[PDB]
């Protein structure tokens, strides 16, 4: 019947869920558990290129708090 | 179109060329309950030609 | 509810077959799960089932053996390998099966089917069956 | 005929028909594939007397 | 950890395209009263891959009369413009950030009209030639329309990245203000990716099959995957615009599963509009788009100028 | 040997990507391609085989002769057959096509598509039914199973 | 570089594909098999003979609309300057002189194709 | 008579409630969203498609499929070497040759059919005054070389004893009818 439709249509769409989720998981895996830094404009580059200098192992996504100070 | 071959092979024994109709008549007599099923698929026919 | 009563004809036919072993067998080798009523069996091993609620032409089939003539048949199947008695049955072509109105007996008739036998080394090849027309003279067999 | 009764009223509204008046498949409505002997009519002809050929 | 992450995009999609020609096959066959594949594996599942390898085991075709460069690599464009679309789709987080996506979209859009344009002319055949001048046609007609209904739209998200799409839809699906243009995009869409009624550059009845009448084998497998890829990025393009899925940044998963759902339903409806209706006049086409949609869609250009302006609703830049 | 057993399943892999993908080339002559339109219609499906009708011959796997082949239509359709790539199939399907059929005596007619093409299977009728072509292409699929270009190639 | 490298791997496999349709398959090639497809005769003539076109003059008033599109992607920058007045005017004159255009290729028959 | 298929100038007057009923059917694509309800509804309708090899199309008694010689219930062969299905046969396709037997019987020592010049008319079922040739019900025997096309005396008489069983139950469904 119609339902037998739905094994193919299954499988596409867990083929198209792959893409998001792995996507989303594996920036939190190479950005230290955050989202990856979006920089549109020349001051959010700033902001990461900063980030980057006084993390202390050239990594922008290794935040210091007050602890540093 | 399926079923009217249905129709064509149970009087001639044959889906499409049927040499049914011969000169002086036919070759054989319709067999029994062929109307039945003639007039089944008539009464239906309509709504096919309406979906169309 | 009327969901329910579906998923209840599916769970019916999930396991109407004998086991997962039955499952896998028919739905790999018909692509079919139906349960019909077993009408017949012939000496080679093909099940003939059918289902009256079914519409016309969905009502009958069978289930060819797996192993006909000493061939190979739980992949390879045809639709010659159907012996006559049921040919007409399953053809609709009657409305009794074998089992219940059986064919006369005859000396002549064969009693092993044969399946399409093209390619095989058992296909026929045409020949005339006359004899020589004309028949030439035979010379003397000594010397003058 | 197998339709659960809420996919007839969805393909019913799809269509704007009633669909399961009149179906497609055919089902019990169909004859019988095995009918009872006719027993056919002869014709005009078939007289023993006043039956000539070279009259008709 | 980059390549992977490009493993976990050209092959899901490469996958799920497949299965399109599957689920296209089954849903024509339903709707017209009969089963499609369900043989060649449970329900036909493995039927894709067999026409696959087929196709990459029959010969090869090198006509006499093609130019040989061109005609090579006409497919390899086709196929390299589909898996390139994807790349900045947000889903809600993108492989690649692009600041103006949506021109990026537009215009590798565009450069895959060269390879039906390159492909038709390299056959140095006639019926491959009247597919390629039904492209130029084609493009003609839905070019004009289509960039200007997504400037529409984008002037009530403020820029033309598509991860800010996501953003402009946080309580309200875009279909709603701008279902004129949905309209309108909607139907561009079927003549950007040559989709019945404007499958004019193949089309089967009048041109045996158009631009690809001579290419078979694994060459013209390229050109089918690229079809059919684009029809799942053109729907999954139109479900981020208009239909915006839900997004909470503490759960990234629901918006990608809710994305899927939306792109699978208007990738069916390609199919559904496959079975319905008979096949535009490419003349015709033109007039649909130049005489309908594009009066529309400039006079909608003018109320979406003046709508932020008269309601203090611009966007922002950011 | 082993590698003569993997050359044994790797045959069998690729015919079966042949089976399983027949595009017959859309293409038939005269009443006997009617009975083909019927086995593509809704009751046998052939495209649940995987059987497909492409209208370009560069597209077609097989080609079915499903009618009379006249003398003016005899070099035209050893041209659409040339250029199918290969591998590819010829069923011939009627008498017409099986060898001149009614036709058979027919200054205009040739007598059987197989004094112009290679023909595989061989369908007799006039028509044959849509069945009786449906067992014939599921013949060819058959005889596409007992392929052996892989092993041939190995004890070469 | 990501979006250099996303590129590379998709070309390297449009090409990888390309080699295999190629190399793997058993070709037989010759003369009848690689002449051009013309439903079952020989063409009459080369495909490289001019083509008319009917629709000419529409092509090239894609290219002038096709430029007016390229003043208009401005606009969502435009949007957000002070001059707010300016702004609308000019796009209201712009899309209007573009209809007023489209207006007069109509009624001259320029959108028809020649016959 | 005579009926108009379109014809229908028996011209009204635009109401403001009709003309926006013309725009609401141009703008929405409403006979357009009718035609996609329609194969929706389709779309769970039952397919009318049959489970081949393992179901089968309906046949009639009456069908005219492939050739078989039957033989009388003592096993003596029907066919008498009349020869009035050659005489009959539309396309030549029955050779037959004739001698007296070791017995003295009229039978035939040839019979032939070329199975493709046969039309499958039936017409040699008709003309056999002793029901000998038929067509039986078997429609399924496609095979790999034309030249197992052409059927000998022996292959037919095979044929006749492998489809006897079903042959004379079609007969015995249909011959009152003829
Ligand atoms: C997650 C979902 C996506 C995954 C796809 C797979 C799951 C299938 C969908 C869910 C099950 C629904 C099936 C069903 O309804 O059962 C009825 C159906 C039998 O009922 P039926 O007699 O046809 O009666 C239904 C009417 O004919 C006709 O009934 P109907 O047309 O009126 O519809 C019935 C019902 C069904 O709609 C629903 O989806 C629920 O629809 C509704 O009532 C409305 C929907 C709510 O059940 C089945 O046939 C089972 C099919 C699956 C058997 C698997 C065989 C074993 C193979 C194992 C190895 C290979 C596996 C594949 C490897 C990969
Ligand atoms: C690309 C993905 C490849 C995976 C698919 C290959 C397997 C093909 C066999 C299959 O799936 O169906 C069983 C098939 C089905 O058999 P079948 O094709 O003869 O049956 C068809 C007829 N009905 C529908 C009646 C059953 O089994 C085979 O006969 C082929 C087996 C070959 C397996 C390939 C060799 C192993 C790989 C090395
Ligand atoms: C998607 C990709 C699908 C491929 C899956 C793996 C199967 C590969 C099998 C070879 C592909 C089929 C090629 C073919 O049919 O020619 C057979 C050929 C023909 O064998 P042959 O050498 O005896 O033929 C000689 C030429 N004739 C017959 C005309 C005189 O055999 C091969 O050489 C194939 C070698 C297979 C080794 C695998 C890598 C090949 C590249
Ligand atoms: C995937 C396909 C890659 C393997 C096949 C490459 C074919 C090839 O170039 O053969 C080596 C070539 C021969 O190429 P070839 O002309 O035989 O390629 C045809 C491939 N088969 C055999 C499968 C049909 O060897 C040489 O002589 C030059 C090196
Ligand atoms: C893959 C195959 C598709 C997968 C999705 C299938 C989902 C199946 C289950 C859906 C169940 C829907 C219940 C429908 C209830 C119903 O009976 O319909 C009646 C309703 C109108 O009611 P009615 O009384 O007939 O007319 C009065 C009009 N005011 O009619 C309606 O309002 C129904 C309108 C919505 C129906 C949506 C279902 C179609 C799903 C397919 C989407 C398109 C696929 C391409
Ligand atoms: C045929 C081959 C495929 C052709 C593809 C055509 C489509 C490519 C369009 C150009 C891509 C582009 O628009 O560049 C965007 C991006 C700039 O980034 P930006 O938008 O400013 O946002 C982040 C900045 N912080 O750009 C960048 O990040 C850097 C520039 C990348 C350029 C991509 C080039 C594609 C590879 C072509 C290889 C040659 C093909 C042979
Ligand atoms: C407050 C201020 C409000 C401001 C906004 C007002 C908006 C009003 C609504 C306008 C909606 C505009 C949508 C576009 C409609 C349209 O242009 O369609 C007309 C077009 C022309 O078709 P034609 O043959 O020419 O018939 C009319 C004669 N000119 O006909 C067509 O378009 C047919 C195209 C059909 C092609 C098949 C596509 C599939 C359709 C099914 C998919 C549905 C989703
Ligand atoms: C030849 C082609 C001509 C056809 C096209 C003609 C287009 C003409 C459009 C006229 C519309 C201008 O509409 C005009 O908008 C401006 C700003 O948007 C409004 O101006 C108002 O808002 C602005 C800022 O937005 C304030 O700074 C200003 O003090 C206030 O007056 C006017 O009150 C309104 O009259
Ligand atoms: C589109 C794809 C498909 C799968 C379709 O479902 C079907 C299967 C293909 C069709 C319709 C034709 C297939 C081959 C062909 C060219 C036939 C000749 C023909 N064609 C006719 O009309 C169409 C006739 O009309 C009176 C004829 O006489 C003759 C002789
Ligand atoms: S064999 Fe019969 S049905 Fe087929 S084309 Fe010839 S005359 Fe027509
Ligand atoms: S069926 Fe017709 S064509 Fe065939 S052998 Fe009998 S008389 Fe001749
Ligand atoms: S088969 Fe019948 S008609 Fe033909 S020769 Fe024998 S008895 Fe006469």
């Amino acid at each position: 019947m119609w339902f037998e439709i739905l094994p193919g249509l299954a499988i596409m769409g867990v083929c198209l869920v792959i893409p998001g989720v792995s996507t989303a998981y594996i920036h939190k895996f190479t950005n230290g558990g955050k989202e990856k830094r979006v920089a549109r404009v020349q001051y959010q580059w700033y902001l990461m290129e900063r980030d980057r200098r006084i993390s202390g192992v050239n990594r922008y996504y290794v935040s210091k708090g007050l602890e540093n100070i | 179109r399926e079923k009217m071959f249905e129709f064509y092979e149970r009087v001639s024994g044959a889906r499409m060329h049927a040499a049914y109709i011969r000169p002086g008549g036919v070759h054989q007599d319709l067999p029994l309950g062929l109307l039945d099923d003639i007039y089944e698929f008539s009464k239906n026919f309509s709504l096919r030609i309406d979906e169309v | 509810m009327e969901l329910v009563e579906v998923l209840k004809r599916g769970v019916q036919q999930v396991t109407g077959h004998g086991g997962l072993r039955g499952l896998l067998r028919v739905f790999f080798r018909a692509n079919d799960i139906r349960i019909g009523t077993l009408v017949g069996e012939d000496k080679y091993g093909n099940k003939y089932y059918e289902d009256n609620k079914q519409f016309f032409g969905r009502h009958r089939w069978v289930i060819y053996t797996t192993e006909m003539n000493g061939k190979n048949t739980f992949w390879d199947v045809d639709g010659s390998m159907v012996p006559p008695e049921w040919h007409r049955w399953l053809h609709c072509m009657t409305d009794d099966p074998p089992t219940t109105n059986p064919p006369t007996a005859r000396k002549f008739i064969w009693t092993n089917h044969k399946f399409n036998v093209s390619a095989t080394p058992e296909q026929y090849v045409p020949y005339s069956t006359t004899r020589k027309k004309i028949h030439e003279w035979v010379p003397p067999s000594t010397p003058y | 005929a197998s339709a659960t009764r809420v996919i007839q009223k969805l393909r019913n509204w799809a269509s704007g028909q009633d669909l399961q008046a009149k179906l497609q498949l055919r089902y019990q409505e169909i004859a019988k594939r095995t009918q009872p002997p006719p027993k056919l009519p002869v014709g005009p002809s078939h007289k023993l007397s006043n039956n000539y050929y070279c009259t008709r | 950890m980059f390549f992977i992450n490009i493993l976990t995009l050209l092959v899901p999609i490469l996958i799920a395209m497949a299965f399109l020609t599957l689920v296209e096959r089954k849903i024509l066959g339903y709707m017209q009263l009969r089963k499609g594949p369900n043989i060649v594996g449970p329900y036909g599942i493995l039927q894709p891959f067999a026409d696959a390898m087929k196709l990459f085991m029959k010969e090869p075709m090198r006509p006499l009369t093609t130019s040989m460069s061109l005609f090579i690599i006409a497919p390899t464009l086709s196929l390299t413009l589909a898996l390139s679309l994807w790349v900045p789709l947000p889903m809600p987080h993108p492989l690649i950030n692009l600041n103006l996506g949506i021109l990026f979209i537009l215009a590798t859009s565009s450069l895959s009209v060269y390879s039906i344009l390159w492909s038709g002319w390299a056959s140095n055949s006639k019926y491959s030639l009247f597919g390629a001048l039904r492209a130029v046609a084609q493009t003609i007609s839905y070019e004009v329309t289509m960039a200007i209904i997504l400037l529409s739209v984008l002037l009530m998200n403020g820029s033309y990245s598509l991860q800010t799409l996501i953003t402009t839809q946080e309580h309200m699906w875009l279909l709603l203000p701008a279902w004129p243009m949905a309209m309108m995009w909607f139907i561009s869409t079927l003549a950007e990716t040559n989709r019945a009624p404007f499958d004019l550059t193949e089309g089967e009845s009048e041109l045996v099959s158009g631009f690809n009448v001579e290419y078979a084998a694994g060459p013209f497998a390229l050109f089918f995957m690229a079809e059919y890829t684009n029809i799942i990025l053109m729907n999954a393009l139109t479900t981020i615009i208009f239909l915006g899925p839900l997004y909470y940044i503490n759960l990234p998963e629901l918006y990608s599963t809710n994305f899927m759902m939306e792109a699978l339903l208007l990738s069916s409806t390609f199919l559904w509009i496959r079975a319905s209706y008979p096949r535009f006049r490419y003349d015709q086409l033109m007039h649909l788009l130049w005489k309908n949609f594009l009066p529309l869609t400039l006079a909608l250009c003018m109320w979406h100028i003046s709508l932020p302006i008269f309601t203090a609703g611009v966007p922002p830049y950011m | 040997s082993r590698a003569e057993y993997v050359v044994t399943k790797l045959d069998d892999l690729i015919n079966w990507a042949r089976r399983s993908s027949l595009w017959p080339m859309t293409f038939g002559l005269a009443c006997c391609a009617v009975e083909m339109m019927h086995m593509a219609a809704p009751r046998y499906d052939m495209d649940r085989f995987g059987v497909v009708f492409r209208a370009s011959p560069r597209q077609a796997d097989v080609m079915i002769v499903a009618g009379t082949l006249t003398n003016k239509m005899a070099p035209a359709l050893r041209k659409v057959y040339d250029q199918m790539p290969e591998p590819r199939y010829v069923v011939s399907m009627g008498s017409c096509a099986n060898g001149g059929g009614y036709y058979h005596y027919s200054y205009s007619v040739v007598r059987g598509c197989d004094r112009i093409v290679p023909v595989d299977i061989y369908v007799p009728g006039c028509p044959p039914t849509a069945e009786a072509l449906l067992y014939g292409i599921l013949q060819l699929q058959r005889k596409i199973k007992r392929e052996q270009k892989l092993k041939i190639w190995y004890r070469r | 570089m990501n979006l250099y490298t996303v590129i590379f791997i998709n070309i390297l496999l449009s090409l990888t594909l390309i080699l295999v349709a190629f190399w793997l398959p058993q070709m037989n090639l010759y003369s009848e098999k690689a002449n051009p497809y013309e439903c079952g005769f020989d063409p009459t003539s080369s495909a490289r003979l001019p083509f008319s076109m009917k629709f000419f003059l529409v092509a090239i008033t894609f290219l002038l609309f096709d430029l007016e599109i390229a003043l208009l992607l401005p606009l969502p920058w435009a949007i957000q300057t002070i001059k707010t007045s300016t702004m609308m005017i000019m796009a209201f004159i712009l899309v209007t002189i573009l209809s007023l255009g489209l207006a007069y290729e109509w009624t001259q028959k320029g959108l028809e194709w020649t016959e | 008579t005579y009926k108009y298929v379109n014809k229908k100038e028996q011209e009204s007057e635009v109401d403001m409630k009709s003309a926006t009923d013309n725009a609401a059917r141009i703008l929405m694509w409403t006979e357009l969203i009718r035609g996609l309800g329609m194969t929706l509804s389709y779309l769970f309708r039952e397919p009318a498609t049959i489970n081949y090899p393992f179901e089968k199309g309906p046949l009639s008694p009456r069908f005219r499929g492939e050739h078989a010689l039957r033989r009388y219930p003592s096993g003596e062969e029907r066919c008498i070497a009349c020869k009035l299905c050659e005489a009959i046969c539309p396309a030549q396709a029955i050779t037959i040759e004739a001698e007296p037997r070791a017995d003295g019987s009229r039978r035939t020592t040839r019979y032939d059919i070329d199975m493709t010049k046969c039309i499958y008319c039936g017409f040699c079922q008709e003309a056999c005054p002793v029901d000998a040739i038929v067509e039986g019900p078997n429609f399924e025997f496609s095979t790999e070389t034309h030249e197992e096309l052409l059927y000998n005396k022996e292959k037919l008489l095979n044929n006749g004893d492998k489809w006897e069983a079903e042959i004379a139950a079609n007969i015995q469904a249909d011959y009152l009818y003829r």
